[PDB]
């Protein structure tokens, strides 16, 4: 189902419906929606694919991105590992503290980028809903 | 040995970090530190080398730590014989039994006592179970505790 | 061992001590004083008292050798250099003023009354004394009990503890703790005391809870060494306290419980007004009792009847018969100037009595004022037969009560051996002493002499039997006499017994018939001396009892020994409605019970407990050296220790020895006779303090107490080491978790940085955009 989308996507992106994605293909659709990348962005954006962009080298680079990651269960647990009472929520000051200056310290940006999305309401940061959002 | 002292190092960190990373450990944890490197000294044992009754009391470097572990090494460890012997003195029947209630008493009430929590703890851990009469084979129990958390 | 459980149990010592200057010199207040010699002069030594720093002279042969600070608060006195009345008294008193009330005197134990509650009997503490050898762990009564158990088990024979001491010492308290102990290593047993004590105890000047009957309780054991039954025997209950009570004394505890309102519901069942000072039979002496809540004791006594398994009727039968008594004494009378026979002075109270006993109030007062061939009674012959009845009922109630509580304990389970405990009532000297006391005292004598036999006479005999080597030693400790003066063929009691059978007899033919036989023919019998205490009522003769000289008044001793209740009323009650009520001289009878008790005892391996009253004030932690010292004398303590040091009174079968003292050198134990050869060898034990044996080991005096010391110590450590092991297991178990959280964080940290960098990927951006 990750594929079914990829295709239908490649379809909407491949404007000149020629089964290939060209600098004009990308630029084209981007603009039809939101601001689009500059030539340099579009250039190196394609150079990321050895040869022509058939629906194959497409699924290839996309799959090689999302590779090297774990489970929604494996992560939801690394979380409940600080959820002693098993409430399915972490107190915001806590989590922020963990990530911020513990282990492999994050940075303010990593910190902002991360919480700009985070689902915190009532002081408690729901790591379930957020594990989903970050995953499937 | 080196691979040994390295091990003290390894663990010293995990600890010195948790009570605020700064290259110093609360002397009140010197016990648990060594308890991690295998050993199980007795509270009487630990204080003898430098341990403390409370946190804050004082912190220690790795320099002073080396000898506390040199110390808590030469101290006596209990064999299976010993644990079997002592436990026999509570068995009137002589058939390797005891009741939960009494076992609880031995742990919590006699010798360097054990909080009521550590007890319900290890009970649940080792998954010790009583029969219809509410008795338990102290032989099994001793064997698990001796076994380790991961056998 | 750092064990909190040893606060008032473990002993907490150098310089200024010249083994030639320092010594013990007699004192009048302290019994013995710490002295430092200044100058000799033939026999006249001149010492200086360390305390006040005063000076005085003292015969040279009156100085006592002091012990070096090496033996301060020593746990076993047989291990001291000097065992003299001043070294012993010093050691005890040293320990005592520090909380330690238990001390071994060689083979037996010494308990000094604390007069305060001590946290030394807890279940925490019992855990630590289990299976410990006397030398292994501090001195304690548990140790004495625990050891008798091991012996009965390994040695396969009956054990027995004779807990002796003066009145108010600790005989009862300690007897109970022994049972409570043996029970813990059941519920009804422990519960039989509250009811028996309510019916057979009373405030006295000496004891607020004085036991007024002798108690011998055997505790049976089964094939797995567990409690499988138990029985109780009682002796000579003070029939007299029922209707009479000397000043400052109370009647039995119940009577006061019954009039407190602990259970208002019962007031109408017994027909009592909750006022004790209302009933003559129980308000003669005292009413209340500093530190005895009759309200709560009543409740607990009621509560205990339930646990004992007493039907509600049964336990209401008790309560009523005893409340009935509270009425027998309310029945007033009158004469009727003429013949006097006697007439009643009402009937209200005499009915409540007939009512509660299920008999006709009419038929009662009838067979009470003109007992039937008829024979009327005067005005006193009656009021005294009233008392004869009260007393006689109560003596049946108490007897039935015990039979019943044994019903609940004689479990038909399988019995092997047992451990009896003997608590007999102790010596007591009052302002006025009569037949009751002679009986208690004769009883207590008796016992002491037992200790003398089994301790000196005995020890040497066995040496002969086995066919070892030895030369006799006369400890000069015999009371056969005193004993004989009272019990033998023409004795005091035998005279009285043959004097009862004569209706002619009286308080003077008895008194004369006595001097006639022992005045000058036995030195223990001496004309009454001179007052040694105010209010000292009449005395007709004196007896020199082990623990004191007692001036006995023999007035009324003839009726006291021949009981007498209208054989008439015994007919009335014989067919009463109440089911309970429906259901040889005293001297001879008791003499016989006692002889039988003694016979039962001799067939035992006795362990002795010696109680000691610290002072005459009933206040805690205060010592009266004179009194103390005085006991350390009539009880035979010192001598009791000499032989433990002199000969070798211990003895252990290698089979029971290996089992109890292996845990003292297990890194040397790969045959019971060689194993011990090893253990005692390992311990680098002095060949002196012990001996070989074919089937058994012989340890000099005290040594075994000290082995039970080392035995405990180890048992405590090992217990700690297994607790350490449990502490270390739980710690290491939670290592991943500090290990686990270290991972669980690296997941999140590395896996958010991913989802973070994936959103900063043009492709993904644009992708996400198309999405819809």
């Amino acid at each position: 189902k990750q594929i079914q989308e990829m295709k239908e996507a490649f379809s909407m992106i491949d404007v000149d419906r020629d089964g290939f994605v060209s600098k004009e293909d990308i630029k084209a659709i981007s603009e039809q929606l939101g601001r689009a990348p500059d030539d340099k962005e579009l250039t190196a954006m394609l150079k990321e694919a050895p040869g022509p962009l058939n629906f194959t080298m497409f699924l290839s680079i996309f799959s090689d991105k999302l590779s090297g990651t774990d489970s929604e269960e494996t992560i939801r647990n690394a979380f409940a590992m600080f959820d002693e009472q098993e409430t399915k929520k972490l107190n915001i000051e806590y989590i922020k503290d963990l990530l911020e200056n513990m282990g492999d310290n994050f940075n303010k940006d990593e910190m902002r980028m991360t919480f700009k999305e985070a689902p915190v309401e009532g002081g408690k940061f729901d790591y379930v809903k957020f594990t989903a959002m970050i995953k499937g | 040995s080196q691979d040994e002292i390295d091990d003290l190092k390894d663990v010293f960190e995990l600890f010195d970090f948790w009570d605020g990373r700064d290259g110093a450990v609360d002397a009140f944890k010197l016990g648990d530190v060594c308890r991690c490197l295998g050993i199980n000294p007795r509270n009487e044992d630990v204080f003898a080398v430098g341990g403390t009754h409370k946190m804050g009391e004082k912190s220690l470097p790795f320099e002073e730590f080396l000898p506390a572990y040199e110390g808590l090494m030469d101290c006596e460890q209990g064999t299976f014989a010993d644990y079997m012997e002592a436990f026999k003195t509570f068995d009137r029947e002589g058939q390797g039994f005891i009741s939960g209630a009494e076992l609880r008493h031995v742990l919590t009430a006699l010798g360097e006592r054990l909080s009521d929590e550590d007890v319900d703890e290890i009970i649940k851990l080792t998954d010790l179970q009583e029969d219809l009469e509410g008795n338990v084979k102290y032989e099994d129990f001793v064997k698990k505790v001796m076994a380790g958390p991961y056998p | 061992f750092s064990d909190p459980d040893f606060q008032y149990l473990a002993v907490d010592q150098t310089a200024a001590f010249d083994g030639k200057k320092n010594c013990w010199v007699p004192d009048e207040k302290e019994g013995f004083a710490s002295a430092e010699i200044q100058s000799s002069k033939g026999d006249e030594i001149t010492v200086k008292i360390v305390a006040d720093s005063s000076t005085r002279t003292v015969k040279k042969d009156d100085i006592q050798s002091m012990n070096p600070p090496k033996f301060e608060k020593l746990e076993d006195m047989a291990n001291m250099t000097y065992l003299n009345e001043a070294s012993v008294l010093y050691n005890l008193r040293s320990r005592y003023t520090s909380g330690l009330i238990y001390t071994y005197s060689g083979l037996f134990c010494i308990a000094v009354n604390p007069y305060r509650r001590l946290p030394i009997y807890t279940d925490s503490v019992i855990a630590k004394y289990r299976g410990k050898r006397k030398t292994e762990i501090p001195p304690h009564l548990f140790s004495v009990a625990d050891n008798a158990y091991q012996n009965m088990v390994t040695d396969r024979e009956n054990q027995s503890c004779l807990i002796t001491g003066e009145s108010g010492a600790g005989k009862t308290e300690n007897t109970k703790k022994v049972i409570m102990y043996l029970a813990k290593v059941e519920d009804q047993i422990i519960q039989a005391n509250p009811v028996l004590e309510a019916y057979g105890n009373a405030k006295t000047t000496r004891n607020n809870n004085s036991s007024r009957f002798g108690k011998f309780i055997r505790i049976h054991f089964g094939p797995t060494g567990k409690i499988a039954g138990a029985d109780i025997e009682t002796y000579l209950l003070e029939k007299s306290r029922v209707t009479y009570q000397q000043s400052a004394e109370r009647n039995y505890h119940i009577f006061y419980q019954i009039c407190s309102n602990a259970i208002p519901e019962l007031n109408d069942v017994m027909l009592v007004t909750p006022d004790s000072g209302l009933y003559s039979f129980i308000n003669q002496g005292c009413l209340t009792v500093d530190n005895i809540d009759d309200v709560e004791e009543f409740k607990l006594c009621d509560e205990a009847f339930d646990i004992l398994g007493f039907t509600k009727e049964e336990k209401q039968s008790m309560f009523k018969c005893t409340a009935s008594i509270l009425h027998m004494g309310e029945m007033k009378f009158k004469q009727r100037p003429r013949e006097e026979q006697a007439e009643s002075d009402g009937t209200a109270e005499a009915e409540k009595v007939a009512f509660l006993c299920g008999i006709n109030a009419g038929d009662l007062l009838k067979a009470l004022l003109k007992p039937k061939v008829t024979k009327g009674q005067n005005m006193n012959q009656v009021v005294n037969s009233v008392g004869a009845l009260a007393k006689s009922l109560y003596d049946r109630m108490f007897n039935w009560l015990v039979r019943r509580v044994n019903k609940t304990l004689d479990t038909k389970a399988k019995r092997n051996y047992y451990i009896g405990v003997l608590d007999i009532a102790g010596f007591e000297i009052f302002d006025f002493n009569s037949f009751e006391q002679l009986c208690i005292n004769y009883t207590n004598e008796r016992l002491q002499q037992f200790f003398n036999h089994h301790m000196f006479i005995l020890e040497q005999e066995e040496y002969k039997k086995e066919g070892i080597a030895w030369e006799f030693i006369d400890f000069g400790m015999d009371l056969q006499m005193c004993i004989d003066l009272i019990e033998k063929p023409m004795g005091i009691l035998s005279i009285l017994e043959e004097e009862c059978m004569f209706p002619k007899a009286d308080d003077k033919s008895f008194q004369d018939k006595l001097y006639q036989n022992h005045m000058g023919k036995n030195r223990m019998f001496t004309k009454p001396g001179k007052p040694t205490r105010p209010n000292q009522g009449p005395a007709h003769f004196e007896l020199h009892h082990y623990a004191g000289n007692v001036p006995y008044s023999i007035t009324g001793w003839l009726e006291k020994n021949k009981d007498p209740i209208n054989e008439n009323v015994v007919a009335l009650l014989g067919a009463s409605k109440e089911p309970l009520v429906a259901e040889q001289t005293i001297s001879a009878v008791h003499r016989e019970s006692l002889n039988k008790l003694m016979k039962n005892l001799y067939s035992t391996h006795p362990h002795f407990v010696r109680c000691i009253i610290p002072n005459e004030l009933k206040q805690p932690g205060l010592v009266d050296a004179e009194l103390v010292l005085h006991q350390l004398q009539c009880n035979g303590v010192l001598e009791g220790i000499r032989i433990c040091r002199k000969g070798f009174p211990s003895r252990l079968i290698y089979s029971e020895f290996k089992q109890r003292y292996s845990i003292l050198a297990p890194n040397a134990i790969p045959d019971g006779k060689t194993v011990s050869e090893k253990i005692l060898a390992g311990l680098q034990m002095d060949p002196a303090e012990y001996r070989l044996g074919t089937t058994k080991v012989f340890f000099k005096a005290g040594v075994l107490g000290n082995l039970e010391e080392m035995r405990d110590e180890r048992l405590s450590k090992i217990i700690s080491m297994f607790q350490a092991h449990i502490r270390g297991y739980l710690i290491r178990k939670a290592y991943k978790k500090l290990q686990d959280q270290r991972i669980g964080l690296s997941v999140i940290q590395r896996n958010i940085r991913k989802w973070l960098v994936l959103r900063n990927w043009q492709w993904w951006k644009l992708y996400s955009k198309v999405k819809p």
